């Protein structure tokens, strides 16, 4: 999922700078823990 | 035989292999031995660790190692009428009999 | 990106990414016998030895009726012994591989460092793990390290 | 006669759910006994902390987990700076003491082990390489002699001598208790009338 930003605009460079940004600070792996996170309800847990 | 030295062998009082001070920084042992030139060299089982090889010089190895876990062999299971008739209780058995 | 920012690429015309081979584990033998790993065929030669024992017990019987029932029923629980032995280890090593949880993720590779696992020197992996802040492909950029050659 | 019907239905019953039964005790037993497995391997006592490990205490054993970065030896790690006094030992006659006695496990030189257990039955090696290093001989920082020493092994590994010379110097089960009863149960088959 990306920016519909304007043609020739300064968003795009840093949006660009951002990515470099994100993957250098990790923003996608606590991301990954803050927002796709169990809030209740884990995995198909095997009850026997 | 190589080189052509009068070897001679004695032993240390330091009790160690050579560990650096956690508070301190100080070595003990072969590596204090060979900081202060105190003898030319310490012919010891001794691995290359980057630690040491930081302080003192390293030859190139002539033998491998490797961390190995040891245990034993702690293996019974007697083969007799007992482990043949273990997962019932005998007072069980003479009542079914 | 060290490459793109170096020098200029074309388009990608294709999408591709960097998953885990590993050997099939091909542990299953014939099925011929297969049966035939809880049975034991030294056993198997005993128990042959014991329904030859009976044979000749019930031979001087007559040429040495309570005693033939008595031999019956020892033979009897003899098998049944043979059977529940038989099935009891057959159904064991079934529980055995059905309770195994093989390989399927990443993580469960990141964790179990006794099967070694690596890429080619000098490529794009090696430099998605040098550029890796993920933990768990940190944890492979230092098994990789460490089994350095 | 309806009695000896219903005394052969109930008679097939009991000993029918009997050996079912006895057929489940022993399935759970086997299962049981093939599921404890036996292997202590570096990925099996990363979480056991039942069974005591370590190493001989203040070596370059804990020195390579000192700067150890995989889950498993941070796991050994921890648990050695979680009980520093007991695990550790200062010999190496101590950890195999303490092997031999107690139920512990010692992370020490292969070669060492190897030697041990051709001089003693009663040990094993489990596992592989922790590591993977050699023995450098110990020399001064700027030495004469190292460049001569390191000419020297390479002279002494292309001859082969040191390889010679350390090859010289430090180098049915439960089935089995089945058919002796069913052998007995012969001998009792014997002695019935014949
Ligand atoms: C299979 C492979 C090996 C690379 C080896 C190194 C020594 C190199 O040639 O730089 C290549 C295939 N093309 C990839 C690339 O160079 O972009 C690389 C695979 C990879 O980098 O993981
Ligand atoms: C058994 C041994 C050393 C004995 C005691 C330790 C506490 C030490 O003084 O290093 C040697 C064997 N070779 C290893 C080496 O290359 O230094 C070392 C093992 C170790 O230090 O744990």
């Amino acid at each position: 999922y990306g920016v519909g930003t304007p043609m020739g605009s300064p968003y795009r460079d840093k949006i660009t700078i951002a990515i470099l940004q994100l993957q250098e600070e990790g923003k996608l792996h606590m991301m990954k823990e803050k927002w796709w996170r169990g809030n209740g309800c884990p995995e198909e847990e095997s009850k026997e | 035989t190589i080189l052509g030295f009068t070897y001679e062998i004695r032993l240390v009082e330091d009790g160690k292999y050579g560990a650096q001070d956690d508070v301190n920084g100080q070595w003990n042992g072969m590596v204090r031995e060979l900081i202060d030139h105190k003898a030319d060299l310490a012919v010891a089982p001794l691995a290359i660790t980057y630690v040491r090889e930081k302080v003192i010089d390293f030859s190139k190895p002539f033998m491998t190692l490797g961390i190995s876990i040891l245990y034993r062999k702690p293996n019974g299971t007697n083969p007799g009428v007992f482990s043949f008739l273990n997962p019932l209780s005998p007072d069980i058995w003479m009542y079914v009999l | 990106y060290v490459r793109e920012k170096v020098i200029d690429f074309s388009k990608p015309f294709m999408t591709l990414g960097i998953s885990i081979l590993y050997r099939k584990p091909n542990g299953t033998n014939p099925g011929v016998f297969s049966f035939l790993n809880p049975l034991s065929p030294d056993i198997w030669m005993y128990v042959l030895l014991a329904y030859l024992g009976v044979s000749v017990v019930l031979f001087v019987i007559a040429r040495f009726a309570l005693s033939t029932r008595i031999v019956g029923g020892i033979w009897w629980f003899f098998t049944l012994i043979i059977i529940s032995s038989y099935t009891a280890n057959l159904a064991a090593f079934l529980t055995v591989e059905r309770m195994e949880s093989p390989i399927d993720s990443a993580d469960d590779l990141a964790k179990q460092t006794k099967i070694e696992y690596g890429a080619v020197e000098d490529g794009a992996t090696m430099t998605f793990f040098k550029k890796s802040k993920i933990s768990t492909y940190d944890k492979m950029w230092a098994f990789m390290s460490s089994r350095r050659q | 006669a309806l009695s000896t019907r219903i005394v052969g239905g109930i008679w097939w019953f009991f000993t029918l759910i009997i050996i079912s039964s006895y057929t489940a005790n022993l399935a759970a037993f086997l299962t049981v006994e093939r599921m404890e497995s036996p292997i202590d391997s570096a990925d099996d006592l990363a979480k056991q902390t039942k069974i005591e490990y370590g190493a001989v205490e203040d070596g370059a054993t804990m020195t390579f987990f000192k700067k150890s970065k995989i889950s498993t030896y941070d796991k050994m790690w921890a648990f050695m700076s979680s009980r520093r006094q007991s695990v550790l030992v200062k010999s190496n006659e101590e950890g195999i003491q303490r092997v031999l006695t107690s139920d512990y496990a010692f992370l020490m030189e292969s070669t060492t082990i190897e030697f041990v257990t051709q001089r003693n039955c009663n040990l094993t090696q489990i596992g592989g390489l922790i590591d993977s290093k050699g023995y450098g001989v110990g020399t001064p920082m700027g030495s004469p002699y190292r460049d001569k020493i390191t000419i020297a092994i390479l002279q002494l590994q292309e001859e082969g001598k040191l390889h010679m010379m350390k090859e010289k110097w430090w180098r049915v089960q439960n089935i089995g208790g089945i058919f002796i009863v069913l052998a007995a149960g012969l001998v009792l088959s014997v002695f019935v009338a014949v």
